[PDB]
C-alpha cells in the first residue's frame, strides 16, 4: 500500500473508471518506480563495499 | 461459483483477489470472515458456509 489508494493496482476497474483510474494508476507507477530504483541505487553500493 | 476447484482467482465478501485456496488448519476467531498477517494482505479463509 505505497500510494493512496493502492489495492495491489490503483481501483483496477471495479473501483473506479477509466480517466480517473487512468491518473491514480500513475501516481502508483510513480512511486513503484521510484522504490525501485532506490532499491537498485543501495544494492549498488553494497557491491561496491563487498 | 463454489470451492469446487482450489485453483487460482477467487471474490470474497468484502474483498476480491487472485489465489490459491486449501482447508488448511484452525487459525483465525471465526467470528471475522478475513484474517490478515501483518500487512495489507490475507493470508485469510474464504470463511464460506
Amino acid at each position: 500500500t505505497f500510494g493512496a489508494i493502492s489495492a495491489s493496482i490503483g481501483d483496477i476497474i471495479q473501483r473506479l473508471d477509466v480517466l480517473e483510474q487512468d491518473a491514480q494508476i500513475d501516481r502508483l507507477i510513480n512511486g513503484r518506480l521510484t522504490t525501485l530504483n532506490a532499491f537498485v541505487a543501495q544494492q549498488l553500493v553494497r557491491s561496491e563495499s563487498a | 461459483a463454489s470451492q469446487l476447484g482450489n485453483c487460482v482467482e477467487y471474490s470474497l465478501y468484502g474483498v476480491s483477489g487472485r489465489g490459491v485456496f486449501q482447508n488448511c488448519t484452525a487459525v483465525g476467531v471465526r467470528q471475522q470472515r478475513f484474517v490478515y498477517d501483518a500487512y495489507q494482505n490475507l493470508v485469510g479463509y474464504y470463511s464460506d458456509d
